[PDB]
């Protein structure tokens, strides 16, 4: 008598099923005088073999396929040993006897016809164990229900999980790896290691001891081309220096001690750490791959519900992920393996002119000889360059007056537009220890030259900012920087911005910039300046409400 | 024994059924495909022999050609032919028994790094937290330290 | 060596233990008597013999 439609169904009745008559077949332990007894087992071999009970229509292959498609794949998980243990202390007057029995997960392939279950096939998958204890005295009579079980029972809560059978990211163009958090579990208990029911006064523990080091990562790419499985692994190794993907030697173990008044049920799941390898281009993601690196488990502690309160036939949730860990998101830029990385082997002293040697965008690695503010303009500022800082560089191999290539590919974007037609130059504070990359975009026949120059004073005020040389003063649109970042416009009066939300206008004296105004809110401003018929306007973004920023400049 | 036939020379290297492995301990590497448990197929000429040999040696029955099994088309044809031959052998009972014996007759492994096969050492890991009785350092898990130590 | 030492060891996976069990279930005299004359008769394959 069911309330479903006609057809076949796959049902999971949950974990915590104890078989009949198989109670004391494993043995028991007797402890006394305050001694502590620990009984455990290791689900690895010959005790992780499922028990099939097939009906004529549902054979073993049908059962296995239609159960492993929707629910946890026990075939793959049976090769990895999993340990469980129960410990109990006897009273320091009496004796305690406690015995262990395996628990199972029950799966039913059923056939509903006219709201009636007319045919059933049952699979018992070996889950963790369960220990029953009693404090006894010599000659005491113990109820026969303690030793012997006549019918299969669900010690845990019943379930009938069934299924019918048929914002604005102010990034720059490039590759990013995003650590999206830890503690991801698949739906429908597809990653559940298992459940332990700890009785009052006892303690339970579930351990993955890494006896077999293999792990199963999960991959999902939006394009097999480019973002492949090996490509994503290489980018993860470039970003977070991840070395082991399908291997791990980190044991983990969850221990729960139930109180002296009630019982506890603890469920252990395998977890994952989510990595997203986006390909942010022009304000939108053009390629995205999701990598789930096997993490170190999750433990959920619960109490048994009311006895047989209500067993509700609930459908399975859609295939997905649930994050039980803390909310995290870390973005790390990665050098595109596409481009070549030229190196400047000599530390830039006070002035340098790197002569650019194909026509493809590339990287130039360099370090300065003294921490200071540098201008990195190009030949006539025709190519707009970008600058990145190598994360973690400068805390290792060091050679005075030379570039020690620490082969770091995890770059942090500093400043620079991606527009290939805008004329601009960078003004950046560079540390002596750290190493910096300069991305030159797609070049053309002009040789061009990147000019580094020590800027002491004057232009040393637009630090970590790109200044675009507007030579047509009308509005200009650029890649808006993030909050608390800087942009600048140099032009030969109404000044404001369209979408985004400080500001400062300096007059240049050929530079010797002198401030004329400050704290100018450019968000839909309507004030006037009436400057004398060359000035530089520096804007700091306080609220990134759009990918681009528009510089409305009206005479 | 089921000979896996869903393989091709263009199959991606999944490190589970299609691999690239080093030839003994030389500088050569080669591509191998798993068609059965512990049975692999490498659709290319043997690395050890010199594909070009002096005419002086050239043993009788000496069809010699250095351009055989060079293109990927010939390699895929060779792999398919070997899979078909293995399926032909596996069809009957004598061939199935022979292939199962080949797949189960693993070379005898060496013992632990100290010699012997009897039993490994023991590790005590995962001490329970303290309580009213406290010092539960001994209440923990027991682990075979080298697992599959052979 | 297998029967006294390996068979009984609880710290070795079944992937090697069971394969070694079936490896030694065959007597060495069986391998010596395994020739092409058996498979030629069991497959009806004609081949040179002398």
């Amino acid at each position: 008598t069911i309330d479903l439609a006609d057809g076949n169904y796959v049902v999971s009745r949950g974990d915590g099923w104890i078989l009949s008559r198989q109670n004391q077949i494993l043995g028991g332990s007797v402890i006394s005088n305050g001694s502590t007894g620990i009984v455990g087992d290791l689900r690895v071999n010959d005790n992780a073999i499922p028990y099939y009970y097939p009906t004529p229509s549902f054979n073993e292959e049908y059962i296995k396929n239609n159960i492993q498609t929707v629910f946890a794949n026990f075939t793959e998980a049976n090769q990895i040993p999993i340990g469980f243990e129960f410990s109990k202390t006897a009273p320091s007057n009496k004796n305690l006897y406690m015995y262990l029995q395996y628990t199972y997960i029950r799966y039913e392939i059923i056939k509903v016809l006219q709201h009636e279950i007319i045919e059933r096939a049952v699979l018992y998958v070996p889950s963790l164990g369960y220990v029953k204890s009693i404090e006894f005295n010599p000659g005491e009579k113990i109820n026969k229900d303690f030793y012997f079980l006549t019918n299969d029972k669900c010690i845990l809560n019943e379930q009938f999980l069934y299924k019918k059978i048929l914002r604005v990211l102010p990034y720059s163009n490039g590759l990013y790896v995003i650590n999206k958090g830890d503690g991801y579990i698949r739906t429908n208990d597809k990653d559940l290691i298992g459940t332990l029911l700890i009785e009052a006064g006892s303690s339970g523990s579930i351990i993955q001891p890494r006896l077999r080091n293999t792990t199963r990562p999960l991959f999902t790419t939006s394009n097999d081309a480019k973002f492949s499985q090996q490509y994503t692994e290489e980018r993860l190794k470039d970003a977070f220096n991840v070395q082991l993907f399908n291997t791990s030697t980190s044991l983990f173990k969850f221990v729960e001690e139930a109180p002296s008044n009630k019982n506890i049920c603890i469920k252990a799941y395998n977890t994952y750490e989510k990595y997203e390898l986006i390909d942010y281009q022009n304000g939108s993601i053009v390629n995205k791959a999701e990598y789930y690196l096997p993490s170190l488990g999750y433990c959920e502690v619960t109490n048994a519900p009311s006895p047989e309160s209500e067993v509700v036939k609930t459908q399975v949730a859609e295939d997905g992920f649930i994050q039980n860990g803390p909310e995290e998101e870390i973005v790390v830029g990665v050098i595109d393996p596409s481009e070549n990385i030229q190196e400047i082997n000599t530390a830039i002293s006070d002035n340098y002119t790197y002569n650019i040697p194909n026509n493809n965008p590339f990287y130039i690695l360099f370090t300065v000889n003294t921490t200071g503010i540098y201008k990195i303009n190009a030949q006539n500022n025709l190519p707009s360059l970008k600058i990145y800082e190598a994360i973690g560089s400068g805390n290792r191999n060091f050679q005075s007056g030379n570039l020690c290539d620490d082969d770091i590919k995890a770059i942090n974007y500093i400043t620079g537009f991606d527009s290939p037609n805008a004329k601009s130059y960078l003004v950046v504070l560079l540390n002596k220890d750290k190493n910096y990359y300069i991305r030159v975009p797609q070049t053309s026949n002009i040789e061009n030259q990147i000019k580094f120059k020590r800027e002491e004073g004057d232009l040393r005020n637009l630090m970590n900012s790109s200044v675009n040389i507007i030579d047509n003063l009308h509005y200009y649109t650029r890649q808006s920087p993030d909050v608390h970042d800087y942009i600048s416009y140099e032009f030969t009066i109404r000044l404001y911005t369209s979408y985004n939300q400080i500001g400062t206008l300096f007059r240049v004296t050929e530079y010797n910039l002198i401030n004329i105004q400050q704290n100018l809110n450019l968000l839909n401003s309507t004030k006037s300046i009436r400057l004398l018929n060359i000035y530089i306007l520096k804007v700091e973004v306080t609220e990134l409400n759009n990918y681009n920023i528009k510089l409305h400049i009206d005479i | 024994m089921n000979i896996n036939d869903n393989l091709s020379i263009n199959s991606p290297v999944d490190n589970k059924n299609v691999v690239v492995v080093r030839a003994r301990k030389t500088d050569t590497v080669f591509k191998a495909f798993k068609v059965a448990p512990n049975i692999w197929v490498a659709p290319e000429r043997y690395y050890g022999e010199s594909l070009s040999i002096d005419e002086e040696y050239k043993v009788d029955g000496g069809i010699y050609d250095s351009n055989f099994l060079s293109q990927d088309s010939e390699k895929d044809k060779f792999l398919q032919a070997i899979i078909t031959l293995l399926k032909r052998i596996n069809s009957t009972n004598a061939g199935e028994k022979l292939l199962s014996l080949i797949s189960t007759a693993i070379p005898f492994p060496y013992g632990y790094i100290g010699g012997g096969y009897y039993a490994p050492n023991m590790i005590t890991f995962g001490s329970a937290p303290k309580s009213n009785k406290k010092l539960n350092s001994l209440i923990s898990s027991t682990i075979p330290f080298p697992y599959a130590g052979y | 060596i297998y029967e006294t030492q390996i068979e009984g060891n609880n710290a070795i996976g079944n992937d090697i233990k069971l394969r070694l069990k079936q490896k030694f279930r065959i007597n060495i005299n069986d391998i010596w008597e395994l020739n092409l004359n058996y498979f030629s008769k069991e497959f009806s394959i004609m081949m040179p013999d002398r």
